[PDB]
């Protein structure tokens, strides 16, 4: 009883602040022309996702998961199940995509001027939201209904996402592990760690630095526990299922859905020149 | 001895001018037109956004036919503009990449830029090769062009920081006449409709009205506290108003000798870049530093419209002829043309 | 063709556009025999190309014109080292070119040509009597490295109070025959577009 | 010289302002008050008029 | 019964 209770206060703690944390980021920086840089293409995106990755996450792997039924259609379990996926792969290719410039910026600055435009942003923005809708295909085609019964003799659905056979299933998750989280797992950290090598070699020097760090390290938190379950469930679903399956696997999606309650936070509201435009924005 | 004799000449010259014209005065622009049906508010809207320069726009100039403007800007390139499909019909390299002003000729044979090269290039539009070309390099003046005015095919009043102004033969390439009056930079320039006077505001805060064929300065107004950015004819050809740094635009009136109205308000403190007049007469126009052109009833003197559509500060506002179109440049590389 | 005119228009002056951000324009001020020509090693103009980054050179043979250089890289500053009576007269040059409404964005680099003939002056430069204030100061030869340290600071005094970290002075120093001109150059504008990119991708 | 040959010219050109026609400012501006009201009908700016005559949508 | 999770 205890445990429900605290379920349904986190989600929808992240839930609100999520929804009017990304709509405001995308107000003002859809309004404000002048505000459009190199870097705000970067995180109007990356709002965008977070507000996809809300709307299609929270709602439906809590209510189902309260009711213990999915009390939904097959057409709304494939297309959500597309969304959440299209929306975690675009949040994370931006925040390496971000990555990315800030090191062409810093390490080697007079050569990234010829390359490093708006023109050259858009393209990026462009081709991340291009790969990451190819990519995460398979989810609506894998995840369908499956059926089961109850105690009392009524009907339930399950919306998940299950391949042919288990040989395709573990190279997936495999597959997903590295690109997902793995690859930006060491680029963001090279990347961030050359950035606060160059400024490490005079209290803002010192901010700047271990920002970077929590930006690597709440990546790591937020995504570690998800992306080692789907390895887990992978090779062998029986011991996972019984260990984390109901309260637990609520609170490591919740942490994970975290990621794109954060974000803004700590790449809009910590600006002091966005603090200054969202002020001069709304009356 | 003789030169401060000659200083308190003038002084006592400057002094009765001053005299004969605050006794001159009685009543207002105001106080006369006080009692009329105002404009309303005018919801002038950005009609067509031109968007081809890649740096910052110093200067444009309308034709006498509506549809085309002519638009210099810092990257080194000077672009004719067709308003009424937002096209663009002549791009025009520039030797120095430095220009700060441009012309284009009542008959629209010419165009004529200037700038930091201390050379007014006159540019034929009508040429038999297929291409603009440089027709006159007018290479006399020692100074930066600030503005260049086209009184015909074969006559062209310039203005430049050597603090002078001068009228080209541009058959010949050189002065006919100079205009030698000016103290410091002289920075405006606007023709009368009939073309036989002119007006041109300089960096010493004096607008001085010159007699083309005479050659002397007939009038000097000294109006306004700052550099006088731009300078526009009523469209009578018996006043104009001007525009400085001051915060401020005044009118002058040519007949009077002195200023009628200001058209300053209390909540500009930055500087006016470019003032331009509507076909009655009846809207004042003038671009500013705050990035945002203020619309001005010139008969009532109230801020009628806010033109807000520009990033970086205004340089260049233009009325048409006809009076349909307003267009306005600014130092981000986007020219709007307005209702 | 009237409507892809104004597109081919623009397509010819985008490619012009993007040469025009390859290359690191640079302004020149200075008084007349400043050494501003003995700077360089290689409205007038110059070119000089080091590892594959441009720069380039403008000097002017005054508000009103210096509007059109509020978009340059940085202002290259020279100042002659070894006369004593226009060194306020560079003074008054800095404080008009660095405390601008216009350039509230653009880093000085300020090179002290001549030096030698300062270090023989030194060697032979009446300091104590020009400035009143030379007393009290603590910092090869260490009357030349005082003198030096002195002018470094006298000129940057200026730029530190004003500025507000949007753009700080970055000197230099230049013999008659030093050839570590465009090395100077190339450091400074490596770190001046690293403090511009900073703020640009919302690091600091 | 050259700088009392300028002076002479300055008060030449002062004497030369001397020397103009003088109005009064009512009746300027009841001339600008009727070249308004004369044109006001041939301007399309005081009043707005309709996209069939106007050029611009 | 309700045993496993959506992946994301
Ligand atoms: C509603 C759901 C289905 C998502 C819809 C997906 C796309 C239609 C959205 C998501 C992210 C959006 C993009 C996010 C950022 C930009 C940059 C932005 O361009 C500018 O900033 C203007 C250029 C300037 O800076 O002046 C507007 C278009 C674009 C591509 C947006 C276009 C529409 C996109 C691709």
């Amino acid at each position: 009883e205890w445990q429900p209770a605290v379920q349904i206060l986190l989600y929808s703690l992240i839930f609100l602040l999520s929804v009017l944390g990304n709509t405001l980021v995308i107000t003002v920086l859809i309004r404000n022309k002048r505000m459009r840089t190199v870097t705000n293409i970067f995180l109007l995106s990356l709002a965008v996702s977070d507000l996809m990755l809300c709307l299609f996450c929270m709602p439906f792997n809590l209510i189902p998961n309260l009711l213990k039924d999915f009390i939904f259609g097959s057409a709304v379990c494939k297309t959500t199940t597309y969304f959440m996926g299209t929306s975690v792969s675009v949040s994370t290719f931006n925040l390496v995509a971000i990555s990315l410039e800030r090191y062409g910026a810093i390490c080697k600055p007079l050569q990234s001027r010829v390359w490093q435009t708006k023109s050259h942003a858009l393209k990026v923005i462009a081709a991340t939201w291009c790969l990451s809708f190819t990519i995460m295909t398979p989810y609506p085609i894998y995840s369908n209904l499956v059926p089961f019964t109850k105690n009392n003799n009524q009907t339930a659905n399950m919306c998940r996402f299950l391949l042919p056979n288990d040989v395709m299933q573990q190279s997936w998750h495999t597959f997903l592990l590295l690109i997902l989280f793995l690859i930006p797992g060491i680029v963001m950290m090279v990347a961030y760690g050359l950035i606060s090598l160059e400024l490490y070699q005079l209290m803002a020097k010192k901010r700047v630095i271990r920002m970077l760090i929590v930006i690597v390290v709440l990546f790591f938190l937020c995504w570690m526990p998800i992306f080692s379950a789907n390895a887990w469930r992978a090779y062998d679903t029986a011991s996972a299922e019984r260990r984390l399956s109901g309260t637990p696997i609520s609170f490591i999606l919740l942490l994970s859905y975290t990621s794109s309650c954060v974000n803004p936070i700590i790449y809009c509201f910590m600006n002091k020149r966005f603090r200054l435009g969202f002020m001069a924005t709304f009356p | 001895s003789e030169l401060d004799q000659l200083r308190q000449e003038a002084e006592q010259l400057k002094n009765q001018i001053r005299d004969a014209r605050k006794a001159c005065a009685d009543a207002t622009l105001s106080q006369i037109t006080n009692n009329i049906d105002p404009v309303g508010r005018i919801q002038m809207r950005t009609r067509r956004t031109l968007r081809g320069h890649l740096a910052k726009i110093y200067a444009m100039h309308w034709g006498t036919d509506s549809r085309l403007l002519v638009s210099a800007s810092q990257d080194g390139k000077l672009i004719i503009w067709d308003s009424y499909t937002t096209n663009k019909v002549h791009a025009i390299p520039l030797r120095s990449s430095w220009v700060m002003t441009c012309a284009y000729a009542p008959s629209g044979n010419y165009v004529a830029c200037g700038g930091l090269d201390n050379i007014c290039s006159i540019y034929n539009l009508k040429t038999r090769e297929g291409n603009v070309r440089v027709s006159r390099e007018l290479a006399g003046h020692t100074g930066y062009l600030s503005c260049c005015r086209f009184l015909d095919d074969n006559q062209i009043v310039t203005s430049s920081g050597d603090t002078t102004c001068a009228l080209w033969d541009i058959e010949t390439g050189q002065q006919t006449t100079t205009f030698t009056g000016h103290t410091g930079d002289v920075m405006s320039l606007s023709l009368a409709p009939d073309t036989r006077l002119f007006v041109s505001g300089a960096c010493d805060a004096s607008a001085k009205l010159w007699d083309v064929r005479e050659g002397m300065c007939r009038q000097t107004f000294t109006g306004h506290e700052s550099d006088i950015n731009a300078i526009c004819f009523f469209p009578n050809g018996n006043a104009f108003a001007t525009g400085s740094d001051d915060a401020t635009c005044r009118l002058f009136d040519l007949r009077a000798d002195q200023e009628l109205m200001t058209y300053s308000h209390d909540n500009i403190i930055c500087g006016i870049t470019s003032v331009s007049f509507s076909k009655s007469g009846r809207l004042l126009l003038a671009g500013y530093d705050d990035f945002n052109c203020n619309v001005w009833d010139a008969l009532k003197a109230d801020r009628a419209g806010v033109l807000a559509g520009h990033d970086n500060r205004v340089s260049c506002l233009g009325v048409t002829d006809d009076g349909m179109a307003v267009a306005t440049g600014s130092w981000d590389s986007f020219l709007k043309i307005w209702n | 063709a009237a409507v892809e005119r104004s597109k081919m228009i623009d397509r010819n002056l985008r490619e012009d556009g993007e040469k025009a951000r390859r290359t690191l324009r640079l302004l020149l001020l200075g008084a007349d025999n400043s050494g501003k020509s003995t700077i360089v090693k290689q409205i007038f103009e110059t070119k000089f190309q080091v590892d594959k980054v441009n720069f380039h050179m403008f000097d002017v043979g005054r508000r009103k014109w210096i509007q059109c250089f509020n978009d340059v890289t940085a202002i290259i500053f020279v100042v002659d080292s070894s006369d004593y009576n226009r060194l306020q007269e560079a003074l008054n040059d800095f404080k008009s070119i660095w405390n601008n409404r216009w350039l509230r964005t653009i880093s000085v680099i300020l090179f002290l040509n001549k030096q030698d003939l300062l270090a023989e002056k030194v060697l032979a430069s009446k300091i104590e009597d020009y400035f009143p204030e030379f007393a009290r100061y603590t910092t090869e030869d260490p009357r030349v490295t005082r003198a030096k340290y002195f002018i470094r600071k006298e000129f940057v005094d200026i730029s530190t109070a004003s500025g507000d970290g949007r753009h700080i002075c970055y000197p230099h120093f230049t013999c008659a025959v030093d050839t570590e001109n465009a090395r100077r150059i190339f450091n400074d504008c490596k770190d001046i577009i690293l403090q511009m990119n900073l703020r640009e991708y919302n690091l600091v | 010289t050259a700088s009392i040959a300028q002076a002479r010219k300055l008060v030449e050109q002062l004497k030369m302002e001397a020397n103009i026609d003088r109005i009064k400012v009512s009746k300027a501006a009841a001339d600008l008050m009727a070249y308004c009201e004369a044109h006001a009908k041939e301007d399309p700016l005081l009043t707005p008029v309709p996209a069939s005559e106007n050029p611009f949508r | 019964d309700y045993m496993g999770w959506m992946d994301f």
